[PDB]
This record gives C-alpha cells, structure tokens and sequence, in this order.
C-alpha cells in the first residue's frame, strides 16, 4: 500500500471566514491560477500520484 | 505524463475581482461573456474633491 | 490473453428518450467532439487497447 497515493490532499487549511480567504496573483499563469500536477521521473519512468 | 490522473475539476466558490487600468479592460470587454461574468464595475475616480 | 483488449466499450448509456439525450459543449474541439484514443507508457513503451 502506498501511503502517498491514499492520503487526502488538504489543498488549503480551514479558514474561519473572518477575514475571508483573500488571495491575489500578481503573476497569473495557468499553473499558478488553476494549480498544477507534479510528477516524478525514476530512470526515465514518468509517474504521479 | 504517461496517463496522468483523471482529476475531478475543482469547484469554484470565489468572487473573482479583476483590477486594471481603464485602457487595460478594452482588451477583455469585447467578449459577451465578460459582461455576463464580471458585471459590477467599480471604477476609480482619478481625482477627489 | 489480455481481457482489457476485449471489453465492450460502452461509449453511451441507456437513454429512455424522455427527456431526449441533450449534450452542449461550451467549447468544442476535435478531441472533445469526436472523442480521442488514449495511450499508456510502460517505462517508455507506447501501448493502447
């Protein structure tokens, strides 16, 4: 069993709502706006979780 | 990626607030969707009484 | 014998016709409209079924 592949990705810590989540992107790029998915390369083998 | 991950799209619950110069928003106001999406115009007066 | 190469690829679902099957593409491209064929990479080897 791979612990990394079955761990819930808590994207952002729970916010109390006061002040509300206020996020500003001075540099707005698709990886920075929508997020991205990272990968691993193991001897040329391409993988992700 | 070899097959990547079949990620379910992330729900959006934000209120997007785009801030720019008046001449910057011509390039984004030719789209009918822009009036449909961003419908409140908080225009800043360049002078004060 | 690879049973993964012999599934009945149900590209559709049983629709009663009431309401009729209605699909709208906010944006349409060739992979979105006509579908696409996926491939898997095994350590650098391309494969498909």
């Amino acid at each position: 069993l791979d612990p990394a592949q079955w761990r819930p990705n808590l994207l952002t810590s729970s916010s109390s709502g006061t002040p509300p989540p206020i996020v500003y992107e001075p540099y707005a790029t698709a990886p920075r706006l929508f997020g991205r998915l990272d990968y691993l390369v193991d001897r040329g083998v391409w993988s992700t979780n | 990626a070899p097959a990547g991950l079949e990620v379910e799209p992330f729900p959006i619950q934000m209120q997007v607030i785009l801030v720019g110069t008046p001449e910057a928003f011509e390039g984004l106001e030719e789209d009918p969707a822009f009036s449909e999406l961003f419908r409140i115009r908080a225009e800043f007066s360049p002078t004060l009484p």
